[PDB]
RNA sequence: AGUAGUAACAAGAGGG
RNA sequence: UAUACCUCUGCU
């Protein structure tokens, strides 16, 4: 996919 | 893609992936509140199955008692309790023919037990309904309480110490018309304190004499409550607890049934799991060897519906009397006590109910006794109806329950009935085109029917099914099924051309048992071990089961390794031990040490396994026999835990007695009740037994026998111990007189 | 706490739980608690899933992707809930799965 | 011949007829109808979101609330909180407060 | 409210 | 009747 909604890169 | 574990069964047979159908990693169902609703359901359903019987009012108790046996034969497949006495006797006779001498030696063994059994034996066992308090109590207390109230009335034959004399007292006690009992009640005094006056709760006791009915009803009472933690069932069900009057008689009946079952190949009881599977393997082996290559074989995976509700005390009386034919009439009548009490049994209806007012926001409790008196506006329709029927059966708070049986009352004699039906299927008895054999334990059975053609099987099923009906046994048509011999099920064992593994059945036993640090480690490693042997627990998973148990054990007891960075209430003291220790590998896990266990050492207790590696002073402290943490118990209850797979069995483990063999604190709720004083009684009784054991050290290994006084026996021992300690020993002359003077001083105080 | 496949050890925070009073006597007695849990899930896309929750919007987060920064709103799934000693005991033992 | 006698006397409606079992014959289980089933776990599953910190600590070390504040301090862009999905049966401003 | 599920918890008892 | 407190209990 594009990103992880459980482990978002912020 | 949507994941579906069920689709595994497309490739893997159901038996070989059966673990995926046991959800035993979650909390099992528990009941909240009362079981009164369930006891009434059971009482009502039991009478419905027996409703075409004959009603009669009891001379001694006034309870309406339904009798269905020798009643009209059933005409539908609904559950029925219309057992025919003569059909039961024919089956019991067929059991006597097929096993000559069994009944004889079974009775003789029971005779010998009756003559040798002491009253002590009833201190062992599960909880028992106590008529002294109308509540369940530990077996020993209910025994002491009944003996105390018996002594205060005119019954003391048990003074001999033999159980049959206590049993005589029980029957003699029904003739009393004014049985006196002490209750306890809270009194509210007022006292001064340095400088106001404060209220004081205290407890007084008051004597109460009972009617002849009252005591009789109480003595025929069986408690009820809901069975919790039960798997595989949407709805709860009720369970029962026998009382003190019937217990001793039940002990000897079950002992007879046990001696019968021990020698019947078709009985699943009382053997364990692996022997059950051996017994099942034998009848398959036997059924195949006794059949021709032309014949067929089908197997019923069998369950009997409403098993306890549709067995009968009267039928049990028939069984006992037939099994004891030709034996001394005292021994026949002694065993017949329990079936009779069961026929006139009465069930406590439980806590009652709780009511609720939304407008007023209040709650109130109501006893089950009040279900006779009370308005029915409070209840919902189903409960109201239940109360309408139970009122016809109500007797002084209890509900009369002559027919049927309730789970938790009676153990093995009902299996002897089922086995007798299995035994009827011999070729030499039926002489038809079919024949059968199998195994049975309580309501579960596996039946192998052989015949020449598929229609012969049908004949045998109907013949088995209908013969079972003629003795009050009802095979479930919903939950039993049939197939060609090769696969079947029996008490969660799964046969597929041989028994396969059911590991998930054992999952709840993987964990910290909660006895103490010493027992738990031995229990945990042994659980892993026996599952590797008995349920195909592979070596990789077993290794990880060690890793997980150590994790659980370390967190539960806050005994993480001495080099952890975790912080608990115990880390600091364990850290001290860690740095002060030279051979760390010798520290027990409970002392911050490493896990020694792998596959090869699961059978070696921890202390034994680490002995060589222990710092001498640590080991000397660990196993110090003078440490204040252990409860110096009896030999017979040393290294014992209690575990629930059966009713509730004891689990023995292997462990060295250390500072980790401690006991957790007792429950303290009783301090707020009228029973408060029981703690002091126990405190006094324990010091009395503590001092006796200083004069009779062997009483912690073998219960001492004797009608003499506890004090007189100690005095007799004191005099002669002082004698040889000087006469031919190492104690001075003045000391002999110093002791015997005290024995004289004590003898004067009576 | 977890260890990445890269080897980095890491501490994660999902939210908070507020324990109510807990005079638990019977094994079925209930502790009430409130669970306040982060989420990027929009509850309105599946409102029947969240009957018991009150979902708040509490912030905005800049999120990396392959070669672009995305701006997503941060929700807080809030609900009252309960458990018991027996249920907590079996949750503590969930490793036997 | 007591059993045989009564077996002759008993109604032949008391029987156990074998109906053969073909899984091609049988139907699918009936699932109920009603409002939709809600989430009932004690914590979010797929909808959870983590604030995290890189931390050499082991699988249960460190003060929980200190760890928690450390994870919070990785995220800025908090907002004034607003209700975006009510708990229909609840006083939602209590959840907000 | 919420847990829960055939009946309960959402503290009980006392200092009345 | 309301509000503080205080004591015991957490399988009894
Ligand atoms: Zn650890």
């Amino acid at each position: 996919p594009s990103y992880s909604p459980t482990s978002p890169s912020y | 893609m949507d994941v579906n574990p069920m689709l595994i069964f497309l490739k893997v047979p159901v038996q070989n992936a059966i673990s995926t159908t046991f959800p035993y990693t979650g909390d099992p169902p528990y009941s909240h509140g009362t079981g009164t609703g369930y006891t009434m359901d059971t009482v009502i359903r039991t009478h419905d199955y027996s409703s075409r019987g004959i009603w009669k009012t009891n001379s001694e108790t006034g309870a309406q008692q339904l009798n269905p046996i020798d009643g009209p034969l059933p005409e539908d497949n609904e559950p029925s309790g219309y057992a025919q006495t003569d059909c039961v006797l024919e089956l019991i006779e067929g059991l006597d023919r097929s096993h000559p001498g069994l009944f004889e030696t079974a009775c003789q063994e029971t005779i010998d037990a009756i003559q040798q059994t002491r009253v002590d034996k009833l201190t062992q066992g599960r909880q028992t309904y106590d008529w002294t308090l109308n509540r369940n109590q530990p077996a020993a207390t209910a025994l002491a309480n009944t003996i105390e109230v018996f002594r205060k009335n005119g019954y003391k034959l048990n003074e001999s110490g033999r159980l049959i004399d206590f049993l005589k007292d029980v029957l003699l006690s029904f003739e009393n018309d004014s049985m006196e009992v002490t209750t306890h009640f809270q009194k509210k005094k007022r006292i001064r304190d340095n400088k106001k006056m404060i209220t004081q709760r205290t407890i007084g006791k008051k004597r109460v004499k009972l009617t002849k009915k009252n005591y009789l009803i109480r003595a025929l009472t069986l408690n009820t409550m809901t069975k919790d933690a039960e798997r595989g069932k949407l709805k709860r069900r009720a369970i029962a607890t026998p009382g003190m009057q019937i217990r001793g008689f039940v002990y000897f009946v079950e002992l007879l049934a046990r001696n019968i079952c021990e020698r019947l190949e078709q009985s699943g009881l009382p053997v364990g799991g692996n022997e059950k599977k051996a017994k099942l393997a034998n009848v398959i082996k036997k059924m195949m060897a006794k059949s021709t290559d032309e014949e067929l074989s089908y197997t019923i995976t069998g369950d009997n519906t409403k098993w306890n509700e549709n067995q009968n005390p009267r039928i049990f009386l028939a069984m006992v009397l037939r099994i004891t034919a030709g034996q001394p009439e005292w021994f026949r009548d002694l065993l017949a006590v329990a079936p009779i009490m069961f026929s006139n049994k009465v069930a406590r209806l439980g806590r009652g109910y709780m009511f609720e007012s939304k407008s007023m926001h209040l709650r109130t409790q109501i006893s089950a006794e009040n279900l006779s008196d009370i308005n029915l506006r409070y209840f919902n329709e189903d409960t109201k109806k239940k109360i309408e029927k139970i009122r016809h059966l109500m007797v002084e708070g209890t509900a009369s329950l002559s027919p049927g049986m309730m789970m938790g009352m009676f153990n093995m004699l009902s299996t002897v009935l089922g086995v007798s039906v299995l035994n009827l299927g011999q070729r030499e008895i039926l002489k038809r085109t079919y024949w059968w054999d199998g195994l049975q334990s309580s309501d579960d059975f596996a039946l192998i029917i052989n015949g020449h053609f598929k229609e012969d099987i049908q004949q045998g099923v109907n013949h088995f099914y209908r013969t079972c009906k003629l003795v009050g046994i009802n095979m479930s048509q919903k939950k039993s099924y049939i197939n060609k011999t090769g696969t079947f099920e029996f008490t969660s064992f799964f046969y597929r051309y041989g028994f396969v593994a059911n590991f998930s059945m054992e999952l709840p036993s993987f964990g910290v048992a909660g006895n103490n640090e010493s027992a738990d480690m031995s229990i945990g490693t042994t659980v892993i071990k026996t599952n590797m042997i008995n349920n195909d627990l592979g070596p990789a998973t077993a290794q990880m089961a060690i890793q997980l148990f150590i994790k659980d054990y370390r967190y539960t007891y806050r005994c993480h390794r001495g080099d952890t960075n975790l912080e608990t209430r115990r880390t600091k003291s364990i850290k001290r031990l860690w740095t002060e220790t030279i051979s760390k590998a010798g520290l027990l896990v409970a002392d911050g040490g490493p896990n020694p266990y792998n596959l090869r050492n699961l059978h070696i207790p921890e202390v034994c396994l680490k002995w060589s590696l222990m710092d001498p002073d640590y080991r000397g402290r660990l196993c110090n026999p003078n440490n204040p943490f252990v409860h110096h118990m009896e030999v017979e209850s040393t290294n014992l835990a209690v575990v629930m797979p059966g009713p509730a069995k004891s689990l023995e483990y292997d462990a060295v007695a250390t500072t980790h063999s401690w006991t957790p604190k007792r429950n303290r709720s009783i301090l707020n009740t009228n029973q408060r004083g029981i703690l002091e009684d126990e405190r006094i009784y324990q010091k009395c037994c503590q001092v006796f054991e200083k004069f009779f050290p062997s009483s912690t290994y073998r219960r001492p026998i004797g009608m003499a006084s506890m004090l007189d026996a100690m005095l007799s021992r004191a005099r002669i111990d002082a004698r040889i300690d000087l006469e031919s020993g190492r104690i001075s002359s003045q000391d002999f007189s110093e002791i015997t003077n005290t024995c004289k001083a004590i003898e004067a105080l009576k | 706490k977890c260890r990445d496949t890269s080897g980095q050890r890491r501490t994660n925070l999902y939210g908070f739980i507020i324990k109510g009073r807990s005079h638990l006597r019977n094994d079925t007695d209930v502790v009430n608690f409130i669970s306040l849990e982060f989420s990027l899930t929009d509850p309105r896309n599946e409102i029947h899933k969240w009957e018991k929750y009150c979902v708040l919007e509490i912030g905005d987060m800049e999120i990396r992707t392959s070669i672009s920064t995305i701006m997503k709103p941060v929700y807080l799934y809030v609900r009252t809930n309960g458990t018991s000693k027996i249920k907590m005991k079996w949750g503590m033992e969930m490793r036997r799965c | 011949g007591n059993i045989e006698a009564k077996l002759g006397a008993m109604s032949e409606k008391v029987n156990a007829q074998i109906e053969s079992f073909d899984p091609r014959t049988i139907r699918e289980l009936e699932l109920p109808e009603g409002k939709f089933c809600t989430q009932r776990s004690k914590f979010l599953l797929m909808d959870a979101m983590k604030l995290s910190v890189l931390n050499p600590a082991h699988e249960g070390e460190g003060i929980p609330m200190k760890d928690a504040k450390a994870c919070l301090d990785t995220f800025w862009g908090w907002k004034k909180a607003t209700i975006i999905k009510k708990h229909e049966k609840g006083v939602n401003t209590n959840y907000l407060m």
